């Protein structure tokens, strides 16, 4: 529940510690018809505004 | 007629200005055009989305 | 107002009833945000029943679709307008055109 | 070897935007300084906008004081258009206060000393009424750059969109100088748009100012 | 790591590198066995490819460790 | 997976990037000289010689 | 809060071996990356004191296009390679050197006279090749201090004198984050030498070249 205020806070920590687990942590990028394989691809996310 | 308006004004009949950069701040070759456009907001909002 | 137009803009922003189009011409006795008050002339005006005209504004009020609906009063105080004429400019409206 | 621009000429075209003239330069060095002072003028530069209107016969931003022709929200768009100047102080609260019909511009708004109004005919209502007063309490401070309502977040206190920028139009052109017995010589005109709320001399040293402080880290790179 | 094309030129199979990195990974993740290459602020998977790509790691290492491991 | 072309084939705006800035015409500034390499080549372009 | 400005300081400098440098600056207030990348890239390009090659006279040609036997190169190939020479000299304005020789094999930078002064940054560099027992290559050449680029047409035979020391100069910007901060770009200024003078003393030059231009206002 510290964690949970924490992020609710925005805390600058918190930020640290998104940029420790999405340093190399693929995830998937999907549309919605997705006709063949390459409808959903990974990639490492680069947290942006 | 639009040539003839433009002609009332002191802008390029053609309609092309050039245009210089607003990083580097030199021009841009082969002049481009700019007018003005009337442009619509539609209902689809990132944050409705996102 | 949009700069490019196809002159249709006049029957759409009076006919789609978002502008409080007048009814009776006369002169804009008191102008407001909420209200405004017009004194029909006397040759257009009934003997009897006399009277003057009064438009409330809507101000904003939820649209079924969450967006604004909202008017504002486009006649300076103490001017004359003529029967059938635009005085407040509804949502995406100006001067009685459909500006969007 | 290169011999510095001085500030030669400053001519005052227009009570609001002015030219600079900036002699001598070499080639390249033109364009190179016209393009730094145009984008340090029109990204950072000091300014005095208004930032908190506070209305009295008034609960939120989207009501209509009975007696004023234009909806409130149109009254914080004119107040925001409004341009003021502050010597000594980081943020000031002024106070504007009228009834009886008429327009109700920026002139009447309070004039302490400090506080300088630069186009009094700016208008910022009407009023439709004998009787009819609007009062508002106008908190105007410092800043850069532009600084929108939701980020920097009573209940009667209004909040309006910062803009702090006192020049709108920035251009520049390089051209010949005089023969001064040394031909490729570059006099570098800048003409300057401002709401009239600093002295296109204060502008151009403070922007080189800026631009020195940001190159200091370079000339003494580690 | 761009990619890993590397690792499928030591393991040619494309498959069975994904089983032996999520082995290795899971086994350095949780406690002990800690990685045998320098790491870069990163997370096991990373660090358990690049020594798949250095060839320390191959299908036969993890089996004997775990061989002499449980011969303790 | 369909068949062996690229996939990654760049579209239209890369495309026209790259199209004009390999694009003879008959005459222009630096026209007829010789260049030691690529490098001084960039430095001739953006210095607008 | 009117002037505090976000002073950077460089993240990195990754320094490759002779003259390939890759200096990392952040963070850097809005925009201000590229204002400060377009100032660096045209100080070094355009204006920078230097010294090269001028004029190139051969006492067996006196043409543009024409051959010397023994050399399987061409007259303008030996242009060419002069063009890319790179020397340093002393306060000295102009100097002239010769290529007298009389040998087999190529024509390295350290064959050149010595010269007293000026000083051969690239000794091993091959100007020219000759093979034949008798072929003979003699030349006079003039090195002249310039700050800037010189094609022949601006102007025996031409050098167009590259007296900026820099070859390749290129800057990036890319999004750079500090806690909340919403959007502070990060310079990278990739940038090359000749190695007369390495990466780092020439951006320090054009800095201080352009601090001195903004001197006359503060």
């Amino acid at each position: 529940k510290a964690a949970k205020k924490m992020v609710e806070r925005e805390e600058a920590v918190v930020w640290d510690i998104l940029d420790e687990v999405i340093r190399e942590h693929p995830v998937l990028l999907n549309r919605a018809p997705t006709l063949h394989r390459l409808g959903i691809q990974a990639f490492e996310p680069v947290l942006i505004e | 007629e639009i040539k003839e308006l433009l002609k009332l004004g002191d802008l390029p009949t053609s309609g092309q200005i050039r245009l210089y950069d607003g990083r580097t701040g030199e021009q841009f070759e082969r002049p481009v055009t700019v007018g003005y456009m009337y442009m619509l907001k539609l209902n689809h909002l990132v944050d409705d989305k996102m | 107002k949009p700069l490019v137009g196809t002159g249709m803009e006049r029957a759409v922003a009076v006919d789609s009833g978002v502008t409080a189009v007048a009814k009776r011409g006369g002169v804009v006795q008191y102008v407001d945000a909420s209200r405004i008050v017009i004194k029909v002339n006397e040759d257009e005006m009934y003997p009897g029943e006399a009277g003057i005209d009064i438009y409330n504004l809507t101000k904003y009020t939820r649209s079924n679709q969450n967006t604004c609906i909202n008017q504002m009063p486009c006649v300076s105080l103490g001017e004359p307008v003529e029967r059938g004429d635009v005085l407040a400019d509804g949502p995406s409206t100006d001067l009685g055109e459909l500006a969007l | 070897e290169f011999l510095k621009p001085r500030l030669v000429d400053i001519e005052q075209v227009s009570s609001t935007h002015a030219k600079v003239t900036l002699e001598p330069l070499e080639r390249g060095f033109g364009h190179t300084l016209g393009n730094a002072l145009r984008r340090i003028l029109l990204s950072s530069m000091p300014g005095c906008a208004v930032t908190e209107v506070e209305i009295d016969g008034v609960l939120h931003e989207y009501s209509t004081k009975e007696g004023v022709q234009e909806d409130i929200l149109e009254i914080l768009l004119n107040l925001k258009g409004l341009a003021v100047r502050v010597q000594g102080k980081d943020e000031v609260i002024l106070t504007l206060n009228k009834s009886g019909i008429g327009p109700v511009t920026a002139a009447d708004i309070t004039h302490d000393g400090d506080v300088e109004i630069v186009k009094p005919q700016h208008v910022i209502c009407h009023l439709t009424d004998e009787n009819a007063s609007i009062s508002m309490r106008i908190k105007v401070q410092r800043g850069r750059g532009y600084v929108p309502a939701s980020t920097r977040i009573p209940i009667g206190r209004l909040l309006v969109d910062a803009c702090y920028s006192p020049v709108e139009r920035i251009a520049y052109n390089v051209e010949a100088a005089r023969v001064e017995q040394r031909t490729d010589l570059d006099k570098l005109v800048i003409e300057m748009e401002t709401n009239g709320t600093i002295d296109p001399e204060e502008a151009i040293r403070r922007a080189a100012t800026i631009l020195a402080e940001q190159l200091e880290a370079f000339v003494d790179l580690r | 790591r761009v990619t890993v094309q590397d690792a499928v030129e030591k393991i040619g199979n494309r498959f069975d590198l994904v089983l032996v990195a999520a082995r290795r990974a899971r086994q350095m993740q949780v406690g002990g066995k800690d990685p045998l290459v320098p790491e870069e602020n990163d997370k096991t998977t990373v660090i358990a490819l690049r020594e798949i790509e250095e060839g320390l790691i191959n299908n036969q290492i993890l089996d004997v460790r775990e061989r002499q491991e449980q011969q303790e | 997976p369909a068949n062996g072309e690229p996939i990654i084939v760049p579209s239209q705006d890369v495309v026209l990037g790259l199209y004009y800035m390999t694009r003879d015409c008959v005459n222009a500034k630096g026209e007829g000289m010789v260049l030691t390499g690529p490098k001084e080549a960039e430095r001739l372009y953006r210095s607008g010689l």
